[PDB]
């Protein structure tokens, strides 16, 4: 109930929302008959939007005046499915590609021409290294903390 | 002193029906860059005013536009066809400065004879500021 | 017009002077590198500035240097 | 006959028929323009009345009261305002140009290579005759395609 | 010397060298008359120093100009008939 | 110098016509001028400077004449909500009789132009209630020109002629403007605000035939002698007031109510008067502070020399630093432009909620053309602060003067500046554009409720923390028993309450997604604008691929396409290329704040809150919907009021896309067609007798990226002009 | 006179201003000394 914001599971606008759009895809349903595939994908479709705002309604998002679900990032722990945990989410992949492409390019820096590895891809080294970003952030931190992380000037 | 310049004569020019990129008023009051050359054989050559020219068996003599036509011209022919070629500049007044090797030798073959200017004896990065010569006329770079 | 100025940061490679369309540079004698020449820039007054000798300087950053400055009918290469 | 001008053919230009030819050089070389040797008084006078009937036309009949009973005294009326702004123009053109007392600036040879005269008009006092002839004719030939439109409108066309 | 075989470069005359050509520029005499030549000399040397013309045209004209501009009325120019017209009330009342 | 530029003897000698363009272009750089001192450098900023003042004055003295002699301000006074501004008349010729008829408003026997520049309502909140008061504002504001120009002619000559030892006292001038200039001349706009508006506002006019004998405040003096200066804020105009008549007035002149005048919706004359006075103490106070000639006050020098960190983390400290600013006219004039484009964007963002004239929040175009118009200047104004920095990083920073202080330890570090600021530019756009994006296509998608909307709390936090009671916070001002509450609950707070909450005005806005997306596309283009500035004055000295820049100057075009290639290499072209971006970061502020309040106004808050979150809402319901008066102005029947507004609208398409022509077609391919057009001229008969006496050429690569930049930016600002103007002004909400 | 001075200054200004500057200022420009 924050920032003015009722939920959505108790939102009216909301479930106008919902209504509107069963509407507008019915409409689009009293042109072919109810069991060819025309039909059959708007009901699945339709259900697929029944679904989308239930389960919108149920995880407790914010519905504003218009409607719509408002995302608190804030860092209210009723919301952390919003931001936070996908955030944990994208920034340990996010730092997957980073510390795997980074090990990689120290691993082809010894190389006698090092740029045809950034060209032809050594998918060996690659693949044993591509597993090498789960524990990013240990091994990151560890390199930070040894030294490793950040090179020196020289 | 010990080349002196050439003093091109009334040499026959290059067989051409003629073109538009040729002199303007520029050589009317300012100078036109004469160049001279010396052929084997009657062939046939691009002009740097666009078009073909037939060049003569023998001496030419080609008044184009500039100085840097006769030098792609002296380029062309030197590479291509391997002949000697030097040019001059003719003012409207009259006097004509001789100016390609201006040694007899062209200016990559590093024969004494001529003084260094242009020169600064450093590296690029120790010349000063500008704040070190502001409200002088040196601007950066000749100290 | 343009003041071409050559850095003791030579090597004598004649690139210069072989790419300039316009006679400004030209190769003089030295006692400052293992070929024992360097360019100099006498006719500066038929400086265009097309930077063509500073396009094949092969140095560090540069030896031979071309400096904008007053702009005159033979360094803007008008016929007219 | 495309030869070059002169036969010259690294001057950029060529005798075609359009340029070097018996009647269309003829006619460039008897016309108030290239008239040189006599005095550019009358060569201005010429110019301007031909420009002020020139003028005159797309002024009455195009313009902004070309439909009304004020059209042509109008219209004629822009034609003299921009007689006097071309003669204005034309005037700082002879100050700008040449200053007061140097020779011709005109080329004193011809085609057939004879030492001629320099065409006194690119003086200071020649292009000042020739702006004083431009307005005096210019003025007259506004004037006079005004009493044209006036007393002879039947044989031209209104629209 | 310019008229030899494809001798384009006559040090001496420069002049057939570098194109100085009066192209058109005939020298032949006045063909006008020479009273009508002496009528306008008197009537157009007031208009000889160039200075004084243009002081003249500029003075002269923008007299002339806000001459016409100000004692011509609204019946060849509309922005001094003015409005002729009532006035409309703007959107949300006046504002 | 022997030609045109007298100041520059190689333009001079450039048989070219270059050098009409750089006689312009250089003619107020004095510091690259031929032939001169730092005196003489000085003297002509000096003299320019009163040249500037002559002009603003004379500016404002047109604007006075103009709405006194073709104007209706006295019709405005009387019924301002209700009778429309007049800017001044317009007699153009080529108006047809439609013309005349529509651009007849305001009551005018004649055509005009309403005034969407507020000067009516500020000079009426002044006083000035007569054409007689504008006649003589103006004829003082002509004598005031006529003296900055003999005193700009005067300080020239060599009598009366000051040194550099003079422009260089950095203390006196500083304690000077402070107390005087500041202090003095807020503290004069309060005896104004006491003596005359005030009044004019409380009925009876004050003029200077009887300002002498009119009490400001029945006690005179006593109240502020005796420092019962709780004397001044006893009848503050009780909420009844209208302003210009007496009823529901008071006698008050110095008050602390906050908040807004409730017939007007601005701010109380007498918290402007209390304001100007406090700030005025504050200013008067704080140019008693450097040293002077009377042997006490602060050395900035040692004040520099004495702010050194130990632990050298910024190294030297600011050491050397007074020297290389007090010689350095364009870390003057950096720093100056700094500062004045931040207050220009506060003047705007300040003027839109906390209206201080009569019946301009009201009126709707001239509380848009200000913040617009101080926006983008703000926005030039700061383009122009980095870009005199980097003029500054070449010209007159002398680095062993300075060695590893604040500045040239700054100055390392250019390379991690550059990366981060990269680093906030690209993750803003990335993100923001993804958001925005998605909306899109959820809506294209017909799923409005599967878009990415995040509710700006911090923003509403601040709100809350304001008084705004619309989301439900409860903290420091919405919370009762906040101890902020209960400090300044008996002052200010109630006024400022009952405008915060109430949602007609236009401070603190009730925002939402659109909003922080939108604010975060601004964030973008601050970012990007400061990136590329920034990065242009760092490596304005030289980097990697020129490390030699500070020789080449400032301004120069490339240096040539060795190393790769080096267009736009110079700091100018940061500038420039900061300029475009500055211009699209303006045009989302102003977008934004046209659409939000074009919708407040309307009343259908809900269609920004609704279609800001997808950017086909900004080409549909702000730009197609906003635009469909102002196309309209003049149809194939018959034409409006608005006429004008599109032909600038399309005027200003006109050169944006003119500009494209500069900057996209580069010098070469003129140059070559104008070389076919001189081959054609001297050989084309009757025009060989006329012989140009500049050789024409193509223009410089720098002059003609400055030409379409020009182009560019007039075309921005003329057709934005245009269609705020037109889509406020053919509805007025 | 007030509603004639258009009809005196405006025709004055943009066509004699620019006549007097723009004349003087190419005077200015082909000049030597
Ligand atoms: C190994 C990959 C790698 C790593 C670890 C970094 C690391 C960094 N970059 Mg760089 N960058 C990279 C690749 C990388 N970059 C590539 C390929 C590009 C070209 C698009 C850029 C373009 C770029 C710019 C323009 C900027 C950075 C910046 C940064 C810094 C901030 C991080 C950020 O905002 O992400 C930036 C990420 C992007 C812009 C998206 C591109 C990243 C790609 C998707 C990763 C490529 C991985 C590789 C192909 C996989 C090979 C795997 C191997 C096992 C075979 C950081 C030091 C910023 C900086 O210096 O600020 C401090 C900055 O301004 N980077
Ligand atoms: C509105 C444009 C305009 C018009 C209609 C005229 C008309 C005329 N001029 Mg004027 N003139 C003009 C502009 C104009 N001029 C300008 C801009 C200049 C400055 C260079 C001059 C300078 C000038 C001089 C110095 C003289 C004239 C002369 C003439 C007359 C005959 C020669 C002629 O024009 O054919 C000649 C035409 C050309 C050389 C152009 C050839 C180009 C091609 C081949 C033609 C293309 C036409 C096609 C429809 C497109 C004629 C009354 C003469 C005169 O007044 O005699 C009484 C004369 O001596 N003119
Ligand atoms: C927009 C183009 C335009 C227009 C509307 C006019 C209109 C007019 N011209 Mg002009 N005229 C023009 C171009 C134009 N002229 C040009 C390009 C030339 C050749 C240089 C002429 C040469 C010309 C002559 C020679 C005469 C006219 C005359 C006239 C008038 C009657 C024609 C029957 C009329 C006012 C006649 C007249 O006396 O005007 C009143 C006349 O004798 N015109
Ligand atoms: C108290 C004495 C005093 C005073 C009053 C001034 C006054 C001034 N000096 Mg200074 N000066 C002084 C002593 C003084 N000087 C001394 C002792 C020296 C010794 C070195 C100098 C040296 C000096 C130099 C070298 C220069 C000046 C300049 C100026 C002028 C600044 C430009 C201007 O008008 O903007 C004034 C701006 C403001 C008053 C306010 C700006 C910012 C506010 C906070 C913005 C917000 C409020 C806004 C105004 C509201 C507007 C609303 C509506 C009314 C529009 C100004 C007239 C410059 C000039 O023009 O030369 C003549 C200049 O170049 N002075
Ligand atoms: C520079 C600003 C300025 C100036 C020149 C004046 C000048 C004057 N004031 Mg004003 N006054 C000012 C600011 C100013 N005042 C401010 C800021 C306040 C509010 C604190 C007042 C409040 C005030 C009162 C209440 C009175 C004056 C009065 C006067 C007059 C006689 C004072 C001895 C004199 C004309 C007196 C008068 O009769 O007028 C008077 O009674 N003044
Ligand atoms: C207090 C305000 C102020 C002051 C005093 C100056 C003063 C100066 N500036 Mg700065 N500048 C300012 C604001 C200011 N500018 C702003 C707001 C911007 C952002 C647009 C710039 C951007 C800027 C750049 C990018 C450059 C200067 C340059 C200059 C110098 C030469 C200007 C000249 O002769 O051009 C005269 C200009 C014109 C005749 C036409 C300009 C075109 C517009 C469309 C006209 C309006 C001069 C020292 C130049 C310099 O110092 O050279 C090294 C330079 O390169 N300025
Ligand atoms: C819509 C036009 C537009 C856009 C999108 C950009 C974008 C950018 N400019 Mg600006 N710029 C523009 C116009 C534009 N500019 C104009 C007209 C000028 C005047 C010359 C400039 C001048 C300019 C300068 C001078 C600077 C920038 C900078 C930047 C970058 C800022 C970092 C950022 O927000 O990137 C976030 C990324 C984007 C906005 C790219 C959007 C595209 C998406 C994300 C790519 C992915 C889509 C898709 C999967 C890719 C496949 C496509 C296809 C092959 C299938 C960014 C690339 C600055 C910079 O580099 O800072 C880092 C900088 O210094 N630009
Ligand atoms: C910089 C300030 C400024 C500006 C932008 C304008 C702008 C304008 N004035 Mg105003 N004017 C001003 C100051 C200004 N005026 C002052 C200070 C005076 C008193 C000397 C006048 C007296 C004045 C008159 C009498 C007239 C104008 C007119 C005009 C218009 C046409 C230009 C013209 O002929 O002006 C001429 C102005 C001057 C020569 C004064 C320059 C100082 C234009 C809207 C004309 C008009 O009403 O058109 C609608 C007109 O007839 N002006
Ligand atoms: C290039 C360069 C330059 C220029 C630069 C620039 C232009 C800059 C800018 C800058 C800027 C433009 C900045 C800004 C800033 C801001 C800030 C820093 C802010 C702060 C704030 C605060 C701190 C606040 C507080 C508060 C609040 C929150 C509200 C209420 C009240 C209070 C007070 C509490 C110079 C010349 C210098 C030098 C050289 C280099
Ligand atoms: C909680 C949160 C928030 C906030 C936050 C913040 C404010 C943060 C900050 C942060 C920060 C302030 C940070 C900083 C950082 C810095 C640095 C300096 C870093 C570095 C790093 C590195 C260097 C790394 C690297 C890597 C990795 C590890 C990955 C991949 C690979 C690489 C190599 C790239 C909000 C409420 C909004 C929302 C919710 C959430
Ligand atoms: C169109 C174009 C031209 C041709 C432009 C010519 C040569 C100059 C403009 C022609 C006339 C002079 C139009 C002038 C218009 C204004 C009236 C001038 C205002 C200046 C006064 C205030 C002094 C270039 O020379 C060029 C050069 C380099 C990059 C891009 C371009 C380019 O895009």
């Amino acid at each position: 109930d924050i920032s003015g914001l009722t939920p959505c599971k108790d939102s009216k606008q909301f479930a106008k929302r919902e209504k509107q759009q069963i509407k507008k895809l019915e409409s689009s349903l009293k042109l072919y008959a109810p069991e060819s595939a025309p039909a059959l994908a708007l009901n699945a479709q339709i259900e697929k939007t029944k679904r989308r705002f239930d389960n919108y309604g149920k995880y407790g998002l914010l519905c504003g005046s218009d409607g719509l679900p408002h995302l608190i990032v804030n860092g209210d722990q009723r919301h952390w499915g919003e931001f936070i945990t996908p955030g944990i989410l994208f920034l340990y992949i996010a730092g997957w590609i980073g510390w795997v492409g980074r090990s990689y390019l120290i691993a082809i820096s010894g190389e006698k021409k090092p740029a045809m590895k950034e060209i032809i891809i050594d998918v060996p080294l690659a693949s044993r290294i591509i597993f090498r970003g789960f524990i990013w952030p240990v091994a990151a931190y560890r390199e930070f903390l040894n030294g490793d992380l950040i090179a020196k000037d020289v | 002193g010990f080349t002196p310049p050439q003093l091109d004569p009334n040499t026959p020019s290059p067989i051409f029906a003629g073109s538009t990129g040729g002199l303007l008023r520029k050589a009317q009051v300012e100078e036109f860059y004469v160049i001279t050359w010396n052929s084997p054989k009657e062939q046939i050559f691009e002009m740097p005013t666009g078009g073909a020219a037939i060049m003569r068996e023998g001496p030419n003599l080609l008044k184009l536009a500039r100085k840097e036509q006769c030098l792609a011209l002296g380029t062309r022919l030197r590479s291509k066809y391997k002949i000697t070629y030097q040019f001059y500049r003719v003012f409207p007044n009259g006097e004509v400065q001789y100016l390609h090797p201006k040694d007899g030798v062209y200016p990559e073959k590093a024969n004494p004879g001529r003084e260094g200017v242009g020169l600064n004896m450093r590296s690029i990065g120790k010349n000063v500021s500008p704040i070190e010569v502001k409200f002088t006329g040196k601007q950066s770079y000749d100290l | 017009s343009h003041s071409v100025k050559i850095y003791d940061t030579c090597i004598g490679c004649t690139q210069c002077v072989r790419a300039c369309p316009t006679d400004v540079l030209e190769m003089i004698p030295w006692d400052g590198c293992k070929a024992k020449q360097i360019a100099s820039a006498p006719r500066t007054e038929d400086c265009v500035g097309c930077k063509r000798c500073e396009s094949a300087c092969p140095t560090d950053f540069l030896s031979v240097r071309v400096y904008l400055w007053h702009e005159t009918t033979r360094s803007m290469g008008l016929a007219y | 006959v495309v030869q070059p001008i002169n036969g010259d053919p690294f001057i950029g230009s060529l005798e075609t028929p359009v340029t070097s030819s018996p009647l269309i050089a003829w006619y460039l070389s008897n016309l108030p323009g290239y008239r040189t040797a006599v005095n550019p008084l009358l060569r201005g006078v010429e110019v301007g009345l031909a420009h002020g009937f020139f003028l005159v036309g797309p002024f009455v009949k195009a313009g902004p009261l070309r439909n009304t009973a004020y059209a042509g005294s109008a219209g004629s009326l822009a034609a003299a305002g921009l007689v006097v702004i071309l003669s204005m123009c034309l005037t700082i053109y002879g100050i700008s140009s040449f200053k007061e007392g140097e020779p011709s600036i005109a080329p004193s040879l011809t085609l057939t290579g004879r030492k001629k005269q320099p065409d006194q008009l690119q003086t200071a006092d020649g292009w000042a005759k020739f702006t004083g002839g431009f307005f005096f004719g210019g003025i007259s030939g506004v004037t006079w395609a005004y009493f044209l439109l006036y007393v002879l409108d039947l044989p031209y066309f209104v629209k | 010397k310019y008229g030899d075989k494809s001798v384009y470069f006559d040090l001496e005359d420069l002049g057939n060298t570098t194109g100085q050509w009066d192209v058109y520029g005939s020298d032949a005499p006045s063909p006008y008359n020479p009273l009508q030549s002496k009528f306008f000399e008197t009537f157009a040397a007031p208009f000889t120093k160039r200075g004084l013309l243009l002081k003249f045209l500029i003075l002269g004209g923008g007299s002339l100009l806000t001459y016409v501009s100000a004692n011509s009325t609204g019946d060849v120019l509309p922005i001094k008939r003015g409005p002729q017209e009532p006035p409309k009330l703007g959107p949300r009342g006046k504002l | 110098a022997l030609r045109f530029p007298r100041f520059s003897q190689g333009l001079a000698q450039d048989p070219t016509t270059r050098r009409i363009w750089f006689g312009i272009a250089t003619a107020h750089d004095f510091e690259s001028h031929d032939d001169i001192t730092e005196e003489r450098l000085y003297q002509n900023i000096f003299a320019s400077h009163f040249g500037q003042l002559a002009i603003i004055f004379l500016w404002t003295s047109g604007n006075l004449f103009h709405v006194a002699w073709q104007g209706n301000f006295e019709t405005w006074v009387q019924d301002p909500l209700h009778v429309r501004p007049i800017a001044h008349a317009i007699w153009d010729p080529h108006f047809g009789q439609p013309a005349v008829e529509a651009f007849t408003r305001g009551g005018a026997l004649g055509p005009v132009n309403i005034a969407y520049s507020g000067v009516y309502q500020w000079w009426y909140t002044i006083g000035l209630r007569t054409n007689e008061d504008l006649y003589t504002g103006a004829l003082f504001l002509l004598f005031l020109s006529a003296l900055s120009l003999i005193g700009g002619w005067l300080h020239l000559q060599p009598k009366w002629k000051p040194r550099v030892s003079w422009f260089k006292n950095a203390e006196s001038r500083l304690n000077h403007h402070l107390s005087g200039l500041f202090g003095v001349s807020s503290l004069a706009w309060t005896g104004h605000l006491v003596h005359v508006a005030i009044p004019a506002s409380r009925g009876e006019y004050v003029r200077w035939n009887n300002f002498l004998n009119v009490l400001p405040h029945p006690q005179g003096l006593g109240p502020l002698f005796t420092g019962q200066w709780n004397l001044y804020a006893q009848n503050p105009d009780s909420s009844s007031h209208l302003f210009g008549t007496s009823q529901g007035s008071g006698t008050a002149i110095l008050t602390l109510l906050g908040g807004f005048h409730p017939q007007t919706q601005s701010l109380w004359l007498t918290d402007m008067a209390h304001h100007h006075l406090a700030i005025a103490i504050l200013f008067l106070i704080a140019g008693h502070m450097y040293r002077t000639n009377f042997g006490i006050g602060h050395s900035i020098k040692d004040l520099l020399e004495a702010h050194i960190p130990p632990g050298g983390r910024l190294g030297r400290g600011h050491k050397g630093l007074y020297d290389t600013i007090n010689n350095s006219i364009h870390f003057q004039l950096g720093l100056a432009l700094a500062s004045l484009g931040v207050i220009t964007s506060l003047v705007a963002q300040h003027m839109y909620s906390l209206p201080a004239y009569a019946f301009i929040a009201q009126d709707f175009t001239t509380q848009a053309a200000l913040y617009t118009h101080h926006q983008y200047i703000a926005g030039f104004i700061m383009t122009g602060a980095f870009a005199h920095g980097a003029i500054f990083f070449i010209r007159d920073y002398n680095p062993e003067q300075n060695e590893d202080n604040v500045l040239a330890r700054m100055l390392d570090h250019k390379e991690a500046i550059i990366s981060h600021l990269s680093w906030a530019s690209l993750f803003l756009g990335f993100h923001t554009l993804g958001l925005y994006v998605h909306n899109d296509v959820m809506l294209a998608f017909g799923t409005p409720e599967k878009q990415i909307l995040i509710e700006p709390i911090f923003a509403q936090w601040i709100q809350s923390a304001h008084g705004k009671t619309s989301y439900g916070f409860d903290v420091l001002l919405s919370s009762t028993s906040g101890p902020a509450f209960n400090a300044g609950r008996s002052i200010w707070l109630p006024g400022w309450l009952n405008a915060i909450n109430e949602n007609s005005n236009s401070l603190f806005l009730t925002i939402g997604p659109g909003d922080f997306l939108v604010h975060h596309a601004i964030a973008l283009g601050l970012h990007t604008t400061t990136l590329i500035l920034v990065k242009g004055a760092l490596d304005a000295r030289g980097s990697k691929l020129m490390p030699d820049k500070k020789d080449f100057g400032y301004s120069f075009p490339c240096d040539g396409p060795g190393r790769g290639g080096t267009c736009d290499i110079s700091a100018w072209d940061a500038f420039y290329l900061a300029v475009f971006w500055m211009l699209n970061t303006i045009g989302w502020v102003t977008f934004y704040w046209h659409w939000k309040h074009i919708t407040l106004w309307q009343g259908n808050v809900s269609q920004f809150n609704e279609s800001s979150t997808y950017l086909m809402g900004w080409l549909r319901d702000y730009l197609w919907l906003n635009s469909s008066q102002l196309i309209n102005g003049y149809n194939p029947f018959g034409m409006n009021s608005l006429s004008v507004w599109a032909w600038m609208f399309l005027f200003g398409h006109l050169v944006w896309a003119t500009g494209f022509m500069f900057l996209i077609s580069w010098r070469g391919y003129w140059q070559e067609l104008i070389e076919t057009l001189a081959w054609a001229h001297e050989r084309t008969p009757l025009a060989n007798l006329i012989r140009w006496k500049d050789k024409p050429v193509a223009l410089s690569i720098v002059q003609a990226r400055l030409v379409g930049l020009a182009h560019f930016s007039v075309g921005y600002i003329f057709t934005y002009a245009a269609f705020l103007i037109a889509s406020t002004s053919g509805k007025f909400g | 006179t007030f509603n004639n001075l258009p009809s005196i200054f405006v025709p004055l200004v943009g066509l004699v201003f620019p006549a007097i500057a723009m004349a003087s200022l190419f005077l200015h420009i082909q000049k030597n000394k």
